[PDB]
C-alpha cells in the first residue's frame, strides 16, 4: 500500500491511497501485460463478522484513509498513509499533532507513533518515547509493546496565503516531497 | 485549540516549502513526474493520475494497475468528494472459497494463488477522476510512466531491498514475473536498470484506447487467460462489469476544523472521525505530545473504536453501516466518560457499543 498527496497553484487538492494489498501482491504478473496482480481477496473475513465476508462482486473492507482537514474554510492539511489497520491511528496522530500540539507538518511527520487496536490488547509503540513515560503507561495498566516502524505519511499543509508546506515520512527511504 | 505552526527556522524538522504546487509521494521519480505535470499546467487531479501511473512502474511494491485504492478530492471551490476504486470480488467468488478440507482458512490460497485476486479498479478509478475533475487527456498523464517502463530506470535502495525481502517470496515462483524482476538468478540490485517492456505496451495501449483497453481490450484478455489457465476466477465479464464509484466523504468537526476522509468500504474514515469526537472531550493540548496522559486517553479511545469497527463495517452496497451513530458526538461523549486517565480498561471488558440510542 502507498499514499501520495498533491496540491496545485489554484488550491485544488488530491489525496490518493492505493495498493496490491501485500508487497508486490500475489507476485503474479498477468500474462504478457507486465501487470502485477493484487491479493486483495485476503482482506475479506476468512471465516470481523459476516459484514466483511467473502461474497461475489463485493468490495473487501479497507483501512485506507486519504484525508483532508479544513481550517477557516480552506483546505489546510492533506495526508494519508499505508499500514493496514494502523492507518487509522497514523492519520489520527497527524491530525492531533497538527491541531492540538501545533507541530509543523515535518515535525508531525517525524514524531514517534503509538497504536492500540483493541485486539491484541497491547499499546504498540515505535522507538522514541521516554522510558519514564512508558513506565507510567504500564502502571496505568497498558501493555507496552515496542515494534516495527508504522506507516509512510506523505503530507502537505496549506497556509491561508497559498504557501505550501510538505513532508515525506523518514520511514521510507527514497521518498520525496517537492514543489515549485 | 492552540495556534497552528507552519514551521519556523528554530525547529528541528523543516517542511519543504513551495509557493505554487506540491507533490508528496513514496518515490522521488514519481514525485518529480507529478511536479512536471503541474508545471505544464495540469491541475491536482491531472498530476495525481500521472503520479499514480508513474508509481505503477517505479514502485511495483504497491503502485499498480492491477490493484485498487481510494481517492479524496477537494476542489478550490470547496466541493469534496471520494472515489472508490477498491477491487471487487469475482462473480464466481464464494464464501468458503478459501477453506481447506478441515474447514480452516488456507492463507496460501488467499495470498499467493490466482484465487487471491480481486478485479482491479485503479485504471477505472483514475479515469473516472481524470474525466470529471481533470483537464488533461489520459495519454498526456500516462506518457511519463510509459517512458519509464519502456526506457527503464535505476533500481534504488527501496526497490532493491523490497525485491530481496518481499519479492523473493513470490516473484521468482512465476516465470513471467521472474523474467521481469529477477536477473542472473537473483533479484535486481541497486544500480541495476529495470526495463518493463510488457508494461510499457499496456500503458501505450491504455493511453491510446482509454480505460476500455484494460477492462474490455487486450489487457482484459491477458488477465482472463492468466486466470483461466491457472485456476483463477476473474473473467472478462468481471472486468467488463467493474465500476469505480464516486461516494460522499465521511466527515466531522474537531475543535472548529472540518475533517474529510474515506467512507465505507473504507473503515478508517469513520473511525478517525469517531476517535476525534472522543478526544474532543479532552484538553489534549494540555497533556502534550509524548505524555503518558495523552497516550492513555488516545489508547483508550482507540480500543472502543476498533471494537465497533470489528462489528459494524462493510461494503455499503451489501451492508447498511450505522455511520450516523458511529460519528455521533453524544455517542463519543458516552465513550469519553468511560476513560480513566489513571487506569486502562482491559480489551476483554470492551465490546462493540450499543448504537440504538444514537440512531
Ligand atoms: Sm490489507
Amino acid at each position: 500500500t502507498t499514499h501520495y498527496s498533491v496540491v496545485d497553484k489554484d488550491g485544488n487538492a488530491v489525496a490518493v491511497t492505493y495498493t496490491l494489498n501485500t508487497t508486490f501482491g500475489t507476485g503474479i504478473v498477468a500474462g504478457e501485460s507486465g501487470i502485477l496482480l493484487n491479493n486483495q481477496m485476503d482482506d475479506f473475513s476468512a471465516k470481523g463478522g459476516d459484514a466483511n465476508a467473502v461474497g461475489p462482486n463485493k468490495r473487501p473492507l479497507s483501512s485506507m484513509s486519504p484525508t483532508i482537514v479544513v481550517k477557516d474554510g480552506k483546505t489546510w492539511l492533506v495526508t494519508g498513509s499505508p499500514g493496514g489497520s494502523r492507518i487509522i491511528t497514523t492519520v489520527l496522530q497527524m491530525v492531533v499533532n497538527s491541531i492540538d500540539y501545533g507541530l509543523n507538518v515535518a515535525e508531525a511527520t517525524n514524531a514517534p507513533r503509538f497504536h492500540h487496536q483493541w485486539l491484541p490488547d497491547e499499546l504498540r509503540v515505535e522507538k522514541g518515547f521516554s522510558p519514564d513515560t512508558l513506565k507510567l503507561l504500564e502502571a496505568k495498566g497498558q501493555k507496552v509493546a515496542l515494534k516495527e516502524a508504522m506507516g509512510s505519511t506523505q503530507s502537505i499543509m496549506v497556509g491561508p496565503d497559498g504557501e505550501l508546506y510538505g513532508a515525506s515520512d523518514p520511514r521510507s527511504v527514497d521518498d520525496l516531497t517537492a514543489g515549485y | 485549540a492552540p495556534p497552528v505552526s507552519y514551521g519556523v527556522e528554530e525547529d528541528v524538522f523543516h517542511p519543504v516549502r513551495a509557493k505554487q504546487g506540491m507533490v508528496a509521494s513514496v518515490d522521488a521519480t514519481a514525485t518529480q513526474v507529478g511536479v512536471d505535470i503541474l508545471k505544464e499546467g495540469g491541475n491536482a487531479v491531472d498530476a495525481a493520475v500521472a503520479v499514480g501511473y508513474a508509481l505503477a512502474v517505479t514502485h511495483p511494491q504497491a503502485g499498480n494497475l492491477g490493484g485498487g485504492g481510494f481517492m479524496l478530492i477537494r476542489s478550490k471551490n470547496g466541493n469534496t468528494t471520494a472515489i472508490d476504486f477498491r477491487e471487487m470480488a469475482p462473480a464466481k467468488a464464494t464464501r468458503d472459497m478459501f477453506l481447506d478440507d478441515q474447514g480452516n482458512p488456507d492463507s496460501k490460497k488467499s495470498l499467493t494463488s490466482h484465487l487471491a485476486s480481486g478485479t482491479p479498479g485503479t485504471v477505472a478509478g483514475f479515469s473516472l477522476a481524470l474525466d470529471k475533475y481533470g483537464t488533461m487527456p489520459l495519454n498526456k498523464v500516462v506518457q511519463p510512466a510509459f517512458k519509464l517502463a519502456r526506457d527503464g530506470f535505476i533500481v534504488n535502495d527501496a526497490l532493491a531491498d523490497d525485491l530481496k525481502t518481499y519479492g523473493s517470496e513470490v516473484l521468482p515462483n512465476h516465470e513471467n514475473s521472474k523474467a521481469i524482476f529477477w536477473k542472473e538468478g537473483e533479484p535486481l540490485k541497486k544500480g541495476d536498470t529495470l526495463v518493463q517492456a510488457n508494461l510499457a505496451k499496456s500503458l501505450e495501449m491504455i493511453a491510446e484506447n482509454g480505460p476500455d483497453e484494460f477492462y474490455k481490450g487486450t489487457i482484459a484478455e491477458q488477465i482472463a487467460q492468466e486466470m483461466q489457465k491457472n485456476g483463477g476466477l476473474i473473467t472478462k465479464e468481471d472486468l467488463a462489469a467493474y465500476k469505480a464509484v464516486e461516494r460522499t466523504p465521511i466527515s466531522g468537526d474537531y475543535r472548529g476544523y472540518q475533517v474529510y476522509s474515506m467512507p465505507p468500504p473504507s473503515s478508517g474514515g469513520i473511525h478517525i472521525v469517531q476517535i476525534l469526537n472522543i478526544l474532543e472531550n479532552f484538553d489534549m493540548k494540555k497533556y502534550g505530545f509524548g505524555s503518558a496522559d495523552a497516550m492513555q486517553i488516545m489508547a483508550e479511545a482507540e480500543k472502543y473504536a476498533y471494537a465497533d469497527r470489528s462489528e459494524y463495517l462493510g461494503d455499503p452496497d451489501f451492508v447498511k453501516v450505522p455511520w450516523q451513530a458511529l460519528t455521533n458526538k453524544a455517542y463519543a461523549k458516552s465513550i469519553a466518560d468511560q476513560i480513566d486517565i489513571n487506569k486502562a480498561k482491559p480489551s476483554s471488558e470492551i465490546r462493540p457499543g450499543k448504537l440504538a440510542p444514537y440512531e
